């Protein structure tokens, strides 16, 4: 009782910091994979998803 | 390895020095079979004959002569911004 | 009058085990930043790690 929402996220105990994944913020989050270049610092951050 | 750092960011510092207010000339039309420079001189009836471009071998500058094995370190020994991981 | 466009293999190729044409994978590049192949190189390089 008194569940306020209840959402179907990823299972991050599957997909586990040893993935490098980081599932908190709703959506998978891999730093330093597809990295974007000739872009200003900060600019790299969509392409985790 | 190294095009993108060529074609995706070298050019377009080729795009802006194109603009500079002292590159006056035009160097070359993209077409090796027909281009020739525009050739001008000073010349009066007085006599005076004074070519822009002239001929006159290797000067005391060091522009004239060309050394073309300099595009084997741009390949083989030249690190660029693009490449690489990330920088400014 | 006309006008120039890339226009990827996968638009062009359809075979089920030399391109993969999922919508999914077609997508999932969609979201892709313009790469370079040190870019892919160093995508290999973090799934290896």
């Amino acid at each position: 009782y008194g569940a306020a929402v209840v959402n179907i996220d990823l299972n991050r105990d599957f997909f586990d910091t040893a993935t490098g994944i980081d599932l908190t913020k709703g959506i998978p989050l891999v730093q330093d994979l597809l990295v974007p270049i000739g872009v200003t610092a900060g600019a790299e951050q969509s392409a985790e998803y | 390895n190294i095009a993108v750092a060529h074609t995706d960011h070298l050019s377009v510092v080729y795009a802006t020095m194109s603009n500079f207010m002292l590159n006056f000339t035009n160097n070359f039309s993209g077409n090796h079979a027909t281009f020739k420079p525009d050739q001008y001189v000073i010349t009066s009836p007085e006599g005076s004959y004074k070519p822009i471009i002239e001929r006159q071998g290797e000067t005391v500058d060091g522009l004239t002569i060309i050394d073309t094995s300099i595009v084997w370190p741009i390949l083989c020994q030249c690190t660029y911004p693009l490449v690489r991981i990330m920088e400014e | 009058r006309y006008h120039e466009s890339v226009l990827e293999i996968a638009d062009i190729f359809d075979q089920a085990d030399f391109i993969q044409t999922s919508d999914a994978v077609r997508q999932l590049r969609a979201l892709m930043p313009t790469l370079s192949t040190s870019q892919i190189r160093h995508a290999i390089e973090r799934i290896a790690q």
